[PDB]
């Protein structure tokens, strides 16, 4: 809505139609399939790995690093 | 019929933990000195400002790369050691799961006991089945005699058929780990009893009972007792007598065949064994017996119920009673209340009976202090009359 | 045991254990506790915070 | 035995038809209510009691629900 | 004749493994701090740029040259220790090879059992040998009596002659190593039985059997039974009777000498013991016996087969049967199906018999629940007729 | 055990072991596993990749 780029529009409609469709496919597949213990541990670790870096990124957004490098 | 089984289960031994001794005073001085050195070094790096010094001042004191391992010597030198936590938490969890397994074993045992007791002792309302399971208890001193002379009076606690063997090897009270110790305390406290089972009175162990409380509580319980006996025991095994000053409250009992006197006949059938005074005993057949010995079986076991409040009972009733007859003193008086083990006292308006704790098995008093016993299965006059109209249908 | 009476560190960990076990009984409906992801991810949070602190110090050294 | 209204509720045996509002042309259902009295369970440990009460009384997520959520 | 031997083999004990306790929270803080120092040092080397600093910043922190050994203190301080893996993997492999040795021992035992059973119980098609091994089973209660009164009815599972002794010293379920535990579960599950051996019915343990299912399934099985008995047992030991409403289906049996009545002679030889009604019993010689006791030997053991669907059997047949005679009720009726241990029920179109599990040795029922028993060795009318034309050639 | 449920590291190595044993049963037709060259040569691959990485870093330091 803010940007008027048609490429942005195409990316937005693409993610809106694929990502919940991917969720549907995951909901249909996952409870019926077996899985390897390695893949299961990978899926656990995906959580922690996507959880950890959000505080340095947040400090990036406040520019606390840029403020403290020059205070 | 249902099944029930006793069990014995030893409770597990709680965890032990050595109490921390506390760090010596010099260790605190050393810690403060170490921090003083660290801040002095970094401060002189800031004051010196050259990037060489800022490198050197961090490069040489990197010791934590080994010190993370050297923490293991904390238990040698006596520093603080919080790091044993994970193993202890695993031990706690393990013990707790073991306790859960014991708890579910207690649950299934208690369910078995419940099913058995309620099979032997249906609630008064449910007695309107009046066929199939009716009058099925037996005289003879084996088998059914475990429940021949016993009546459900209420609901309450009882000790389970599982027996908790002692948690042997208890650590001393300073070594006792708080969680597992407290949990085991609570297990012993609450798995000590099964709640809301039928509470029973045996007619064979006291010469009489005396009922102290509000009038309709006492009456409602009495009607419940009468209908329990009438369903469970046939007229050929148990006969009933009511001695009253208020026969309108007792007009429902006329239908019950157990009140039928086999000796006198009238238009309606057998004579009703309801008398308006103790002087109105024109029986003299229940009054030629000797004193009563409590059972550890007479042909009918007469149950005589009195709310006449007459001083003349103490003539035909000694301090010990009559052989084949048990008594129920409604309107509790000092004549009948001379034995606290015989007094069922409505302490709370709902009909909470207190009396003495008795052994589940022998019905013998275990200790002399009055305690919570049951909440009475009080029953209305209409339900009693309805059951009586059911029981009147049968003649076997 | 009312009031602000003293308590030992073994009781501190014993309470924290019962708190975690109750939290697991609350969010999940199982109490078999042989592994516990709650701890693992709060450790991941701790890693996030300590990394932000470390980088903040590494930012302080510039002048 | 109970007489019940067709909506399910048992009538009071101590009350007449009139004051519990039975009227002409109504319908009633003659049930035999099974006795629901039994021992009260007791779990002493707070955590285990929470877990079993919730598991007994509420419904977990299930793949049947999950596919509908994905479709929504 | 072949050989077979029982064995007893204790299964090996699975591996045990202590569950990891999990690292304490401060260890994660320390790790992050250590990485922060490392990146700070190298960063200040890049910012300082002089090759001296770039040397120093790598030269002083080379600690891994010792730390590769100092990993051994990980088990002291409680760090992560993945390095025990090779030893555990060796233990796993070793245990697995031991299990393979046990499996091949089970294989050779099962092969021996198979060879024995099929020697005693050839498939119906193969019975056309009709000489050499024919009629070789014996009356007398020793030896051949283990297979004198028993008939192959199908193929299916049986328990092996190896007996799996318990894997004693099982670790607790948290210590139990996943691979070896699961493998041992699967071994116990699948080496529990030998698949596709001859399934046997003993004629000496039930007074009758009743055959429930589709008509041609039942008939095909019946023809198979008859030809099995005719090959295995001589006419002097086993005699046969068919009582039918549809003699065209039973026209092939005329050739079999076991149906020959020795008492009545006609042009073709001995009279055929095939009757069109239970009322057509003009024998009266198999009907003067007493009730039957199941064996734990009569001169001929009469086998009477009925698909007449007549209520008159219950007169000459009590609830217990006749002494020297076993019965086979084709067209399963409530009269004959009063004992589930006697009912062979075709549950699947191919001829899957379900009945009660019986002991391999005593033929006695082990438990009351109906279960998979066999797939029936059904045989066509043409094969039965062909075998009958073979058997008619012999008179010994 | 369907779905994406949790698994312990001892199960991760237990599966990787069964994967290697099945791979050896597939390429060779023996499962006696007292020594295994599969591991040895994938370690040689790992040595190749780590050496290329190291030399790539050693290339980065020039300016």
């Amino acid at each position: 809505l803010v940007s008027g780029s048609p490429a942005v529009l195409s990316a937005g409609v693409a993610v809106l139609v694929l990502l919940p469709a991917a969720g549907l496919t995951a909901a249909a597949v996952v409870p019926n399939t077996i899985y390897s213990p390695l893949f299961r541990k990978i899926v656990e670790w995906i959580e922690y790995l996507c959880l950890m870096p959000i505080f340095p990124l947040a400090l990036w957004l406040m520019n606390v690093y840029e403020a403290i490098r020059y205070r | 019929a249902p099944v029930v089984k006793p069990e014995n289960i030893v409770l597990p031994t709680p965890l032990s933990v050595p109490p921390p001794e506390g760090k010596p005073w010099w260790l605190v001085v050393v810690g403060v000195l170490v921090v003083g050195l660290l801040v002095g070094m970094v401060g002189m790096t800031v004051a010196s400002g050259s990037r060489l010094f800022l490198g050197a001042g961090a490069i040489f004191p990197i010791f934590m790369i080994g010190g993370v391992a050297m923490m293991m010597f904390g238990g040698r030198f006596g520093g603080q050691q919080q790091m044993s936590r994970p193993k202890l938490d695993a031990m706690r969890a393990q013990f707790m799961l073991m306790l859960d397994m014991l708890r579910e074993t207690a649950q299934e045992s208690a369910d078995s006991m419940d099913a058995n007791y309620r099979w032997f002792h249906p609630a008064p309302t449910t007695l309107a089945a009046a066929v199939g399971s009716s009058r099925m208890w037996e005289r003879q001193p084996d088998g059914k005699d475990l429940n021949f002379g016993v009546v459900r009076v209420g609901v309450g606690m009882t000790r389970p058929e599982v027996t908790w063997g002692e948690p042997q090897n208890m650590p001393t009270d300073i070594e006792l780990e708080p969680v597992t110790g407290k949990a085991l305390q609570e297990f012993g406290r609450y798995q000590s009893v099964v709640y809301n089972l039928p509470k029973m009175v045996s007619l064979l162990v006291e010469p009489w009972y005396s009922l102290v409380g509000e009038r309709e509580q006492v009456l409602g319980l009495t009607r419940a007792i009468i209908c329990q006996l009438a369903f469970s025991h046939g007229p050929d095994h148990v006969q009933m007598i009511v001695v009253t000053s208020d026969p309108d409250r007792w007009d429902w009992v006329k239908w019950i065949p157990h009140f039928g006197d086999p000796r006198r006949r009238d238009a309606a059938g057998n004579a009703r064994m309801v008398y308006t005074s103790v002087r109105e005993f024109a029986t003299e057949q229940a009054e030629l017996f000797a004193g009563r010995g409590s059972f550890t079986t007479p042909t009918p076991h007469h149950v005589i119920i009195s709310d006449i409040e007459d001083p003349q009972w103490e003539y035909v009733i000694s301090s010990e009673g009559v052989d084949g007859v048990t008594f129920f003193d409604l309107t509790g008086s000092p004549l009948w209340t001379g034995a606290p083990q015989r007094v069922l006292r409505f302490t709370d308006s709902a009909g909470v009976i207190e009396t003495l704790p008795r052994d589940r098995d022998t019905w013998m008093v275990i200790d002399d202090n009055a305690w919570f016993f049951a909440l009475a299965d009080q029953m209305s006059e209409a339900d009693a009359e309805q059951f009586a109209h059911q029981m009147a249908h049968w003649r076997l | 045991g009312y009031g602000l009476g003293l308590s030992t560190r073994t009781q501190v960990t014993g309470y924290q254990f019962l708190a975690r076990r109750t939290a697991m009984a609350l969010t999940r409906w199982r109490v078999r506790m042989e592994v516990e992801p709650g701890r693992r991810q709060v450790l991941a949070v701790v890693a996030s915070v300590s990394a932000a602190g470390v980088i903040c110090l590494g930012a302080l050294l510039w002048s | 035995w109970m007489l019940c209204l067709v909506d399910g509720t048992p009538l009071r045996p101590n009350l007449s038809l009139t004051e519990q509002e039975v009227y002409d042309g109504d319908r009633l259902w003659l049930k035999f209510l099974e006795d629901t009295e039994h021992r009260s369970e007791v779990i002493e440990h707070i955590s285990t009691a929470v877990a079993t009460n919730l598991s007994k009384r509420f419904a977990p997520i299930d793949p049947v629900v999950a596919v509908q959520v994905g479709a929504t």
